[PDB]
């Protein structure tokens, strides 16, 4: 009589091969705007 | 290298590495003569004509790796695929089907890999499973 291979296998060793790690590298900036030049004045030293 | 055909009819030239440059990659598993296989091709064929070529980018590309008995299988299934495919003589041929352990029953199997030779994905073909194959995480980036 022949013989047959041993075909079947672990439910944990079929699905839980290695995964493809995520693409972890999308780095960001930010648009803090300048400050406008000091042009407030006192009244005393506009005045007198 | 100088493995898998792209389409080219007449002629069969290979592919240089990078025409895979954003597409979801999967490999197809299957043999002729297996009926199961027989109406998975022209319904994974359909897949590959509405989703890809129907509206902007080609998006989805497969491989068939072959489990051919002989080469007048081969070329009789190739000429029948439009998608890529990888030939007889090639090491390329064994060393995959053992790293995904298709037994010598499994066709048809299709599985999603990624950029390191590591799969993404098991389709379960062999008894409608084509519209989960989520290729926006399956990019070859």
């Amino acid at each position: 009589p022949p013989t047959l291979p041993f075909h079947g296998e672990s439910a944990y060793r079929t699905d839980y091969v290695p995964k493809p790690l995520p693409e972890v590298a999308k780095p960001v900036e930010v648009k803090l705007p300048p400050t406008l030049p000091f042009n407030a004045q006192s009244c005393y030293r506009s005045e007198y | 290298p100088d493995v898998v055909k792209r389409t080219q009819q007449g002629n069969y030239v290979p592919v240089r590495p990078d025409h895979f440059a954003g597409v979801s990659v999967a490999l197809f598993f299957a043999k002729a003569g297996h009926s199961k296989c027989a109406q998975i091709v022209p319904v994974v064929r359909q897949f590959y004509k509405t989703t890809n070529f129907s509206g902007e980018k080609a998006v989805i590309e497969i491989i068939y790796v072959s489990l051919d008995k002989d080469e007048q299988d081969f070329e009789r299934v190739r000429a029948l695929m439009p998608w890529c495919s990888v030939e007889y003589k090639s090491c390329l041929r064994k060393k995959l089907i053992e790293r995904y352990r298709v037994p010598n029953t499994a066709i048809p199997l299709l599985i999603v890999i990624g950029p390191n030779g590591e799969e993404a994905g098991r389709m379960n073909f062999q008894q409608f499973v084509l519209q989960r194959w989520d290729y926006r995480f399956n990019k070859w980036p």
